[PDB]
């Protein structure tokens, strides 16, 4: 239920506040589930008990008109009114049986079992930014947005990629916040949340859009996904080589003289 | 022509059997993650002030001196009361001089004796102690000694938000301030009621007086040492569970059982007990014990520089012939390897560079802090310090505070300087203690 | 809403005045809009919440009636009543689909969402002067006027470069004065207005036109396109090597003797 | 003319406020009080003081 | 101060700034230290840089170094009441314990509010002179 | 008090830095003779006022 005065102290006090900043950058990520370091939101590939994976939860809060999300235009984002997606175009494009109800407000529309695509989410879209803390004079990391994507199946075997739909991180910090999955393949007992391993940056992935003045993807000045992936390295260089940079603990000039 | 003016100057004593900690920087986390345990990597640098120091744990020999003075004034209290015979000399009102004042209880009566008193002073004296029909023991009861202490919170009181007159608390212009402002705020209060129960509630009010800051407790201080049998199950424990606390032998030996609050109860005792000795009239504020904080623990046992990852000189368990330097179990069920299998006295193994002793082993210690996995990153570097102060309505998870160091029921993994351990803060156990620590005033060029 | 007293004051004391002046001449230059210098203005490609670049803000203030452009005869170019430039003319000759909007005075014609070209403006027209503080002798530079050029496609694919109308400075400078665009693309704090960077010389461009007595353009003394670019590098030369001469600081002539 | 009116007490309760999760509640009560620091520097103060 | 390197001859620091990441305690003092503990420049100024920022009083602008003229500039905007709150900034230079090592550079930028003070500004005061030319 | 004498300076810096995003500028000046305060203004001072 509701919670406790001294709660409400505890939150104001933690959030971060980026109003002032004199060096921000924007970056997005493509985090890869198929690998051991990712493969900690596919635990279950279907609906056990209580374990429950991201998306499973994801589809559990809209389901109860709790929950707010936006649909992806292709190039531009934003979040208004007018972008908020319904739940009847949805279901209808992306092929799930559904029946009405039998309670008016517990259920919006009864769901399956396994209809529910839950083995079939593979990736992530992350959208984070560093940021430069005046008061402290320390880099910092935050998360705004989480995109999920799926695949199917095509006649010519065209594996695609499409997304489902735009998520604020706010909205969904609270539902998550208390739920309990492991933490490596060779420990399992449940000691992290996963409102904790967004926080730690314990994801890895490929580098693929950066916002440049002509706003364009990496992929248009890139051919194939062998001359794709070697531009993420450089890029991790200039971000890398701002830290070390920045601070000027120990050269090797002043020693000898 | 603006020459200058100064104030009175006045010093900083010091402090009995305390020893005194130098500034530095200290990298906080192993880059190494074990590749058997789960534990992911971690790392952070931070930077921490000066403080003195605790040089051994907390004996018995000073709980029980606490002990025996709250025992001795429950009893003044006791001896004047309509019930029992209210005594006029032993509570004074009335000055010297002869004006009228807010009552005390005199210190300067001695108690009577067993025997000596009169019948109903004798009726009086035994009211606290405790008989078992079964046995023929005396012993203190254990729930007829209470301690109220009453604290500040000067932090909460210095917020922007925190502030009376609705003109400051908005410092721009184009958002106006209404005057009809209302700000929760919440404090703690212990009331004794007619028949003798202690109600422990926490109220909310809207600010309007700056009493809300104020806090108050009520908590029992006998020791917990009933924790040596319940601890262990199916083992012959129950020969130290009386004698630990009693017997003369052990005086020196570390204490074991008390739980958070009670450390808390007697790191505000100690203020007290010291300030009512001595005078510090101009411009010294005094700055009260405390319970150290993570980050203080920390550099006080990673001797300062990042390259130890045990607090000794070198790398290795053993010393240069076959010697153990730390009080902790070795080999599977060998808990006597190392020389003793209980906690151990004080002062036996070498001490570190600094001159702290016993700094790994025998009883963990508490801290400050908070629990949360992601707790690094959440404070910043200059004195890092999260506090939370719980609420009685809260569920029993958010609960919990860091206790750092192990102890000799650990295995040589926790030994290592930096690594992380959670217990309730209601329930002790058979292998915590803890150590007082306090901030200084001292001058930089100096 | 209005300024208040001591603002209006602070504005007459920063205007600059050419009223006197022993030697002052007149450049055209083509700022093009596809290097990364000039990406400046062409940050949104299309509007996206607030976020507006510089063409769609003049798209934006001559809908409300609250501003004033003239057409570009070739040649010649003259800010009077006569050559006003009526909005229906206009808009028909370029090919948007326009309707009668809905109220009065807020709107005069319905524009759609992307019918407006953003995206297809390319290049700038600037006209600037260097004159010769009288009082304080230093260069400096003043700007003018500002001309928008866009591209289109055609049957022979002919790369056409069609100008749109002229702008006054004067009239412009109070309705971009306070809205916020990054400086690089690699920092992305608002810190700048658009406002600014004319002021301070950021822009870098070719040489199209001067003020000669014959009043010719420089395509016609140019025969190709390689040539053309020649021409600008002494063009350069010429007002580089005038604040060096003036100037008489170190010479090597003095120390030898 | 012109007259103005501004309070001149110094803002001490600025160490608590800038930084947030931190122990900087040793200063704000010393920094101005305490004689050993009658030769360190000011702190806090405003441009209109 | 004399040459282009941070560092001293023999392994010190010249200001009171933090070098090293979360490593305040390298240059020897953590919160403003005493005045005359470091040495000086060739005029005689002292603790120029470091320690505390320093106050001034002309007005933020990203424009503000075209605005004024050569001769002793001084842009000067005295703010009113009902203007906004963006107009009353104004510029803060030298920096303090604060700062990382880039930010200790003489010529760099920075800027606060009027109304609200900080934990790491302080201030000077300077007069002009009646001087002869011939002296 | 102490004194400082007449002279030039070139106000701002010509590269910059590869880094940061802030662009390059320059501009000199002179300016008069004036005095100036050799330490910042201390807490004795600002106790006397």
């Amino acid at each position: 239920t509701t919670l406790s005065n001294r709660a409400q102290e505890f939150n104001r006090r933690l959030t971060q506040k980026t109003d002032n900043a004199p060096w921000r950058r924007v970056v997005y990520r493509r985090v890869d589930l198929m690998e051991e370091s990712n493969a900690v939101l596919y635990y279950p590939p279907r609906p056990i008990g209580d374990r429950k994976n991201l998306f499973s939860t994801i589809f559990g809060l809209i389901n109860s008109n709790s929950l707010d999300v936006y649909e992806y235009l292709d190039g531009f984002e934003a979040f208004t009114d007018q972008y908020k997606i319904k739940f009847q175009e949805f279901l209808d494009r992306f092929g799930i049986y559904y029946q009405p109800s039998t309670n008016k407000n517990a259920e919006l529309f009864k769901v399956a079992d396994s209809d529910i695509p839950s083995a079939e989410v593979k990736a992530y879209y992350v959208k984070e930014e560093w940021y430069f803390t005046p008061t402290n004079s320390d880099v910092d990391i935050k998360i705004q947005a989480i995109c999920p994507i799926m695949t199917g199946q095509d006649e010519f075997g065209e594996v695609r990629n499409q997304p489902l739909f735009w998520i604020p991180y706010e909205n969904i910090r609270p539902y998550i916040a208390r739920e309990r999955v492991m933490l490596s393949s060779l420990n399992n007992t449940r000691n992290s949340t996963i409102d904790d391993f967004f926080r730690l940056n314990l994801y890895k992935g490929d580098i693929v859009k950066t916002e440049n003045l002509h706003n364009r993807a990496l992929a248009e000045y890139c051919p194939t996904p062998d001359s794709m992936k070697m531009e993420s390295k450089r890029i991790d260089k200039e971000l890398q080589g701002f830290r070390d940079g920045l601070f000027v603990t120990q050269d090797t000039t002043w020693m000898k003289q | 022509e603006l020459t200058g003016a100064k104030l009175s100057s006045w010093n900083e004593p010091s402090p009995f059997g305390m020893i005194q900690v130098p500034r530095g920087s200290i990298v906080l986390g192993n880059k190494e993650a074990d590749s058997l345990w789960g534990i992911p990597a971690e790392s952070r640098p931070i930077s921490v002030d000066a403080f003195w120091m605790d040089r051994t744990e907390i004996t018995n020999a000073q709980y029980r001196q606490f002990v025996y003075y709250v025992r001795d004034s429950i009893i003044r209290e006791r001896l004047a009361d309509p019930a029992y015979g209210g005594n006029e000399e032993y509570k004074i009102t009335e000055n010297k001089f002869g004006e009228p004042v807010t009552p005390h209880l005199d210190w300067s009566k001695p108690i009577p004796s067993e025997k000596r008193a009169t019948e109903e002073e004798i009726a009086a004296i035994n009211s606290v102690y405790y008989t078992n029909p079964v046995t023929h023991d005396r012993k203190l009861n254990p729930d007829q000694m209470v301690y109220r202490y009453e604290v500040y919170d000067y932090r909460s009181a210095a917020l922007r938000e925190h502030q009376l007159k609705a003109a400051k608390r908005n410092l721009n212009t184009d958002i106006k301030v209404d005057p009809n402002a209302v700000v929760m705020i919440s404090k703690d209060t212990a009331f004794v009621d007619e028949s003798g129960n202690i109600i422990s509630e926490t109220i909310t009010r809207p600010l309007s007086s700056e009493y809300d800051f104020l806090n108050t407790y009520i908590v029992p201080i006998y020791p917990d040492e009933t924790c040596w049998v319940n601890d262990f199950p199916n083992a012959r424990t129950e020969i130290y569970t009386r004698m630990y606390f009693n017997h003369p032998g052990y005086d020196d030996y570390p204490v074991v059982g008390i739980s958070w609050e009670q450390a808390q109860a007697f790191c505000a005792w100690r203020s007290e007990f010291f300030r009512k000795g001595i005078r510090l009239p101009e411009g010294q504020i005094m700055d009260d014990f405390r319970l150290p904080t993570e980050a203080e623990w920390e550099y006080a046992a990673r001797m300062g520089d990042s390259n130890n990852k045990y607090p000794w000189s070198t790398e290795d368990l053993r010393t240069g012939r076959g010697c153990f330097l730390g009080n902790f179990k070795p080999g599977e069920g060998d808990y006597t390897a190392d020389g003793h299998l209980i906690p151990s006295r004080v002062s036996s193994f070498s001490p570190n560079d600094f001159g702290l002793y016993d700094m790994a082993g025998n009883v963990a210690e508490w801290t400050s802090t908070a629990f949360s996995e992601s707790g690094l990153k959440q404070m910043s570097d200059i004195n890092p310090e999260l506090e939370y102060k719980a609420a009685l309505t809260d569920p029993y998870i958010l609960k919990q505070k860091v206790v750092r160091g192990g102890s000799w029921k650990d295995v040589a993994r926790f030994i290592r300087s930096a690594t992380r351990s959670h217990e309730y803060q209601n329930v002790g156990r058979s292998y915590i203690g803890f150590r007082c620590v306090r901030t200084s005033i001292a001058f930089s060029s100096g």
